[PDB]
């Protein structure tokens, strides 16, 4: 079992300094740590601790003896030796010295294998790119226009990835990680033997144990000790450094950065050696300095350089707090740091946000983390009643205006106070919109108005909230169960008290294991007041991983009941109250979200083609407000929300409970310093304790806080008489100040006037936020006439800057998910490559990089085997033949390969049918020379796999070919099944069924064993049926590592399964060996399929042949969709050129036009007018009647019923087959269902954080026209064509290009092409089977509704 | 005789005096008009003050606040 | 008769004259209230004004006294009306 | 006698006037009671806040 | 004439009646004192606040 539940591949846990201190003091390892460094560990009776953990001391004593033997000078005390013992932040400028180059052969074999495999396809990849360029533009320089310099092929990419700096370091640390993880697995399994590894490289002595590694460099005479977490940290950082440096070397766009980045690293590295754990503060300043540099280029004089100067003064302060550098030295260092940020384009400057995670993370101590939240909380804070009432008055105004615009233009139930004037009474009576201009005046009546119950919210409205795992803290007693037993054992021995019971329970498991669970009774914890009298309540923080700033370094956990109440409250706020305000433009749909963001950023970009409109953007960071929220500033909002929801007291909970509990930071290796304080109530506000925190916690009650901030923003806008469009989200808000200027005015003067208008609103907003008690400093607020910040991406002059290096920094050589299959890792690499395409990096470079890194991963998995196999025949057959590696890596995933990135994916995010795109890509590779046609013939002639009727319907577009399902997904499914079969919750009573799988099979046979097989409709109907609802509920389970571990523990996997999970990668390689080795004898008619045959036809034939056993020759209809690249035969017209297609017969095309004179980052008047580009079109019915308030169970039934009729038939037998299926989830009669069913015509059949599809630099000036085209599959096809044309125009003028000296036209002819075909459907189909006996959960509310209609 | 008509003469004149007196009596009423109109404000400001003080007591962190209904 | 016609016409007259007299004073009390209430209106202004400008402070736990001691608050959610009610 | 009747008719008029004017005195009574009722509320709420304040 | 003689009888009775209700008008004085005392108490109470 231990061969699945492996140690983590990457960093997912915080770095604990005291863990390393524990492991080095436990073995008496040499060190120069001062007594104050050890903290609480210095007073521990280490002799007793060494008496226990006998195996760990044996290992640590052994490594100490070996350090003494190899280097005698370590015996010397008083630091009289020349060897220097250093900790993580101080080993930064030496990590290149550690080489281990000799006595290590696996990295060398890996590099040689990757080189040999890449050398066999680079020429073919280049030809593929050239053919794509010729068939999408008609000219061969589509991808090479911006760079023509050097055109890096896949061979060049591999060379520069393996010959760059940090390459040897990355190989060394990969070997160290591999050895250490082998050691951890061996120690778990209990071998007890040979668990020390001694490479003993010349000038680099490294000793590895399952607990720690000692690394000594003779050149610098420096020795360091690293724990496993810090080893993962170092290897991840170094892989990120390699990736960033390589990409900068390769991409001409990110070339000017390269040298600068390197310089920066060196400086900070040296600074680290001087500073230590504090150098990350400098790093956390740099993440702000980038924005300052952008603010250095704004037209307004009064707002130019303010942020730059202030951040420089903060960096000086940081460099001079410990007096490491004098003022002159600090000024130089600051100048060196800044000189790397100057003389760069705006997006290159924004591209410098990658380096935050290039220096690792700070070593975290519980006391230091607790100090920040102790200063933020538990602090006196003044608040202004007026500011609070005014914001409550505007809150009530927005809530009234939100109930309206909804609820049929009528006011919510409201009672008017005795002051309300005659005007407010009239407004209530006539149900009229409350004008913010009115609300600003009379606030003494807009507030003090109770919005009585308006919503019928139920705690059981959403089930997905209850079945997501959240960390739960132990009871107030047994709160030291988190700490290591060794440290607190002695303290309790001198206290004559029993040892604490360790806590491991999880919230999801506890819900699932409750015989009686009623959310109406769960909320009675809060409503009745029990939360204040509960003595077992305990909330504790725990150090947060992957954080470099002091704030946000800890996240909190609470008890089960208080976490359940919190999640219920958050769901209640999100479902009903949060929908009522839209003053903020943040939305759940990403498409409209980025549309609103682009319009906000392009408010002020008006061209020449009177009064004009001007915009000044203000972005404020909201990280530290959570700790600044007090009870006084949320009580009236909480009191009106409670009225609106009908509950007496649900909100207001976070603060009320926190005033009366002592919080603490929970780290197993960070016990309290005082061994006499062993109860939580008596604790003092020092060490790791935070006594009576008066503020809120991150995430908790965030909806109310965002709601109040929106109210304050609207208040400040109305006070200053200025129109704004806020974009408030959690932790960052952006406001686009709008003003009216003279059109004829100069651009600099226009923005000056905009800033002068924005000054009053900024002052009012500062005063308002200070009134509610959250002081705004220069750090948080950033004012620009050009850009704002949202979701860590900047919006600069109608564009979203690239920040591709940040994406490439997190591209490593394995995925953390338990399975650790090669498919998963290659999919992760492909996803990062798609992010790189979307982030401005050359698409040719992205495609070559994807091929190279898929090759790199498999080779790494082959040469670094995770699990030892008795037979190495498969791995030897793959290692000794790089041609097999290349063929398998270039093969598309849908066909059994690991190439998860398609050629069409380079341009459009939406794909449609993945197997048509895969066939296109394989054709391309075949015609170029990468793959051979016999591979395609083998794939066509491949023997059908082990597929069932449920497997075609659950996941359409998928072949009956084994091992396309990664082990990971299997592990998630097994965990979900184990937990639901164990679930006893009243809500999950009827959800689990022992006959679920065979019911799925029978229903899938009913929908699919027909005259025509239509897998899309089968998927929709299954997902809309009772069994599909049960599958969705079972899929709501989190399936987290810990959950997977639990599931494998309480429900042990059987032996064969155990083996098939353990050896999934080897079985997958063996299965693919049949198609990528030699030309297999196939059936003859397959000679008909050629590389010139349209993908769609090959996809139809492949689906017909792969599912031959299931379907017996019947064809599959409703899946095929043309590949976006093969459908369009584009042509780019420059100057005196003319379109060949148009001029030769063809007449269907999508016209794109980019004007002349567009100079970005310049005067908006000169360039042509800007507009929001086409970012896509999401779902956008006229049923015979519109039932409002329809339950989830009813809308589902009407869509199933409908698609059955639009698809299988319009008869009465067809109808007796939709009424029964809907009856599994509804109680409607035949007449009501029939009439309430939406129109069964043109069924869309659609079914199943902030990532922009492009920078929208030159796509905002483009003109689109489909007037010469026909135009819900066709709609998707034409949307894909438009997106492809947009991507082509964007890649024609890559981010290096900032000008257009000529006007370009794209025709993108889609007619005259093989892929387009007529669509015929809705033919009558009998069921060819009796209706299966569908077991329905009649009692269960979330599956069936006894009363769907009033 | 003639005296009587005179008596009536005075009778009427005096009656005419009541009128005069009554007049001032009446006018006084206007003062009222204003008092009622103003009292209106007195009530508006008073209530606002009442809400303010009431809210502050509600704000007290120490005592939990229940909202009727 | 005519005697009756005039003899009592006069007595009541006197009485009515008397009542009138009484009516007179009331009006003075009236003007006085008017002015008293005007002064009250001016006073109401300063109070409401000052209440508008008020400081609310959360003492917090700078001292660091144990919560046990800090527990000086009702644990009972109490229903009190605010604004309207 | 005719002159006497005229005088007689006249007082009637005067009477009418007495009646019409005094009725208005009754009218003045309306608000004075109403405002009296109003002020009553005030004296109440005033003391009401008294305890809260202390 | 004799008619008018009786005539004023009714109208003077009205006077009498009017004089009946008028007496009630005086009670207002009771309030005036109460409201005077109430504002004196409010000023004294605002004194505390100040
Ligand atoms: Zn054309
Ligand atoms: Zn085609």
């Amino acid at each position: 079992l231990n061969e699945i539940l492996l140690p983590e591949v990457h960093l997912n846990s915080p770095i604990v300094r005291y863990k390393l201190f524990y492991y080095i003091l436990h073995g008496q390892l040499p060190n120069d740590l001062e007594p104050d460094d050890l903290g609480p560990l210095a007073n521990q009776n280490w002799k007793a601790i060494r008496a226990e953990e006998s195996q760990v001391h044996a290992r640590l004593k052994q490594i100490r003896v070996e350090l003494i033997a190899r280097i005698p000078s370590l015996r010397w005390t008083r630091s009289q030796r020349e060897i220097a013992i250093l900790i993580w932040p101080r080993i930064l400028p030496i990590l290149q010295a550690y080489d281990l180059r000799q006595s290590m052969q696996l990295p060398t074999v890996w590099e040689k294998l990757t080189q040999s495999t890449v050398n066999l396809i680079s020429d073919g990849l280049e030809r593929v790119v050239l053919h794509i360029s010729n068939q999408l533009t008609g000219k061969p320089n589509l991808f090479t226009r911006s760079r023509a310099y050097s055109i890096p092929s896949t061979r060049e990419l591999s060379q520069i990835w393996f010959n760059n700096e940090w390459s040897g370091s990355v190989k060394t640390w990969l070997m160290i990680k591999y050895r250490m993880r082998q050691l951890i697995t061996n120690q778990k399994t209990g071998e007890l033997t040979d668990l020390v590894t001694i490479v003993d490289t010349r000038s680099t002595l490294c000793i590895i144990t399952p607990e720690l590694v000692a690394l000594y460099s003779s050149e610098h005479k420096a020795l360091t000790y690293l724990t496993f977490e810090m080893v993962l940290m170092v290897t991840d950082m170094l892989e990120g450094r390699l990736n960033v440096s390589s990409l900068c070397t390769a991409s001409h766009y990110l070339s000017p950065l390269k040298k600068r980045i390197e310089v920066l690293l060196t400086l900070v590295d040296d600074l680290a050696l001087l500073m230590g754990d504090k150098v990350y503060g400098i790093v956390s300043s740099l993440e702000s300095f980038v924005y300052a540099q952008l603010q250095y280029g704004d037209p307004v004089i009064d707002i130019k350089g303010t942020f730059y100067g202030f951040i420089c003064n903060e960096i000086l302060d940081l460099l001079t707090e410990d007096n490491i550098f004098t003022e002159e030295e600090a000024n130089k260092v600051l100048l060196d740091l800044t000189s790397q940020f100057d003389n760069l384009s705006p997006d290159l400057t924004a591209e410098l946000l990658c380096i935050m995670r290039l220096w690792g993370h700070p070593t975290l101590t519980a006391s230091q983390a607790a100090s920040k939240v102790r200063e933020s909380m538990c602090a006196p804070k003044v608040l202004d009643f007026q500011t609070i009432m005014k914001t409550l008055a505007f809150f009530h105004a927005i809530l009234i205006n939100g109930y309206r615009r909804s609820h049929n233009g009528i006011w919510p139930p409201t009672t008017l106070h005795g002051n309300a004037p005659k005007s407010l009474i009239e407004m209530r009576h006539d149900n009229s919109e409350l004008k913010y201009e009115y609300v600003l005046k009379n606030w003494k009546s807009i507030s003090m108005l109770r919005i009585h119950k308006c919503f019928d919210a139920s705690p059981d409205e959403d089930l997905s909230i209850f079945m997501k795992d959240k960390a739960i803290s132990c009871p107030r007693q047994d709160w030291m169960g988190v700490f290591r037993r060794s440290l607190i054992k002695q303290r309790y021995r001198d206290a004559n008290r029993p040892l604490p019971q360790p806590f491991n329970r999880r919230l999801l498991l506890n819900f699932l294991e409750d015989d009686r669970f009623d959310p109406i009774k769960e909320l009675e914890y809060v409503t009745s007041g029990e939360y204040l009298r509960d003595p077992e309540f305990c909330a504790s923080y725990s150090l947060k991983e992957k954080e470099i700033k002091a704030t946000g370094r800890i996240f909190a956990k609470m008890t089960k009941r208080m976490r359940s109440c919190q999640v219920i409250a958050e769901s209640l706020l999100a479902n009903h109250a949060g929908k009522l305000m839209r003053e903020n433009g943040v939305v759940l749909d990403q498409l409209k979200l980025t549309k609103s963001l682009l319009t906000m950023n392009q408010i002020g970009i008006i061209s020449e083609h009177g009064f004009e409109i001007a915009a000044c953007f203000l972005t404020t960071d909201l990280t530290k407000y959570c700790l600044n929220w007090r009870y006084q500033v949320i009580i009236p909002f909480a009191r009106t929300l409670n009225s609106m929801y009908g509950i007496p007291h649900l909100f207001e909970w976070i603060h009320l409970r926190l005033m009366r509990s002592t919080l603490y930071v929970g780290d197993p290796f960070n016990p309290p310093s005082d061994p006499t304080q062993l109860d939580l109530d008596t604790a003092l506000n020092d060490d790791i304790f935070i006594v009576s925190p008066r503020g809120g916690i991150e995430g908790l009650c965030q909806k109310l806080w965002t709601m109040i901030s929106i109210s304050t923003i609207i208040l400040s806008a109305t006070e200053a008489n200025t129109r704004v469009m806020s974009m408030v989200q959690g932790d960052n808000q952006a406001i686009a100040i709008t003003t009216r200027v003279v059109r004829s005015l100069s651009h600099s003067e226009k923005k000056e006037q905009a800033y002068k208008a924005s000054k009053l609103f900024f002052e009012r907003l500062r005063a308002n936020n200070h009134g509610i008690g959250h002081h705004l400093k220069e750090q948080e607020t950033i004012l620009s006439s050009d850009f704002f910040i949202y979701s860590k991406r900047v919006f600069y002059k109608g564009r979203i800057l690239t920040q591709a290096l940040k994406n490439v920094s997190k591209m490593c050589l394995t995925a953390d998910i338990l399975g650790d299959c090669s498919q998963a890792s290659c999919s992760n690499l492909a996803t990062t490559v798609m992010r790189l395409t979307e982030n401005g990096v050359e698409k040719d470079l992205c495609y070559f990089l994807n091929a190279f890194m898929t090759i790199r991963q498999l080779c790494y998995d082959l040469v670094f085997p995770q699990t030892k196999s008795l037979s190495q025949d498969i791995t030897n057959a793959y290692l000794n033949h790089p041609i097999l590696i290349s063929r398998l890596c270039l093969l598309p995933s849908q066909l059994g390969g690991l190439n998860f990135l398609s050629c069409s994916r380079l341009f459009n995010r939406n794909i449609g049918d993945p197997l048509v795109s895969a066939i296109a890509d394989v054709k391309r590779l075949i015609k170029a020379g990468c793959l051979d046609i016999w591979v395609l013939y083998n794939i066509l002639g491949r023997r059908p796999g082990k597929g069932k009727w449920s497997t075609l319907a659950a996941d359409p577009y998928t072949l009956n070919i084994d091992y396309l399902v990664p082990s990971t997904t299997f592990l998630k499914k097994h965990a979900q099944y184990t937990l639901m079969e164990r679930s006893v919750n009243p809500m999950l009573r009827g959800v689990f069924s022992e006959n679920a799988a065979e019911e799925e099979e029978e229903l899938a046979q009913y929908l699919l064993d027909r005259e025509v097989v239509m897998p899309r409709v089968a998927h929709v109907i299954l997902a809309q049926s009772s069994c599909g609802r049960r599958k969705q509920i079972q899929g709501y389970l989190d399936s987290t590592r810990t959950i997977i571990r639990y599931s494998l523990e309480v429900r042990p996997l059987s032996a064969k399964k155990l083996n098939t999970v353990i050896e999934y990668n080897l079985l997958y390689l063996s299965y693919n060996l049949e198609i990528i080795e030699k030309p297999n004898i196939v059936q003859p008619f397959l000679n008909a399929i050629n590389v010139d045959t349209c993908s769609i036809d090959i996809a139809r034939s492949l689906r017909k042949l792969s599912w031959a056993t299931l379907l017996n020759g019947r064809p599959i209809e409703g899946l095929e969709t043309p590949d976006p690249i093969e459908l369009v035969h584009g042509c780019l017209i420059i100057g005196s050129d003319e379109c060949e297609h148009c001029s030769s017969g063809d007449d269907k095309f999508t016209w794109f036009f980019l004007p002349k004179g567009i100079r970005l980052d310049d005067d908006p008047a000169s360039n042509p007018p800007i507009r929001v580009p086409y970012i896509g079109s999401k779902t956008d019915v006229a049923s015979m009647a519109y039932i409002k308030g329809a339950s989830v169970s009813l809308k589902s039934a009407l869509r199933l019923a409908g698609v059955y009729i639009w698809a299988f038939g319009d008869t009465e037998e067809s109808w007796q087959d939709a009424y029964e299926l809907a009856s599994t989830r509804v109680n409607l009669t035949l007449e009501q269902l029939q009439s309430l069913t939406p129109l069964p015509t043109s069924a869309n059949l659609v079914h199943r954080k902030f990532t922009p599809a492009s920078s929208y630099a030159f796509s905002s000036f483009v003109h689109i026209s489909n007037d010469c085209q026909i135009l819900t599959d066709s709609n998707l096809i034409y949307q894909q064509v438009m997106i492809t044309g947009l991507a082509l125009i964007e890649t024609w003028n890559n981010p290096p290009i900032n000008f257009s000296v000529y006007e370009t036209t794209l025709h993108l002819h889609t007619g005259s092409s093989c892929c387009i075909r007529p669509v015929e459907s809705c033919v009558v189909n009998p069921p060819l089977l009796p209706v299966p006996l569908i077991n329905v959960p009649q009692m269960n509310k979330f599956v069936y509704d006894p009363e769907p209609l009033s | 005789a003639n005296e009587i008509m005179d008596l009536l003469r005075g009778m009427d004149a005096r009656l005419q005096h009541l009128e005069q007196k009554v007049d001032k009596v009446l006018a006084q009423g206007s003062m009222v008009t204003q008092i009622k109109n103003e009292l209106s404000t007195v009530k508006t400001t008073l209530a606002t003050i009442e809400g303010m003080m009431a809210t502050v007591k509600i704000m007290d962190p120490g005592n939990p606040t229940g909202v009727p209904v």
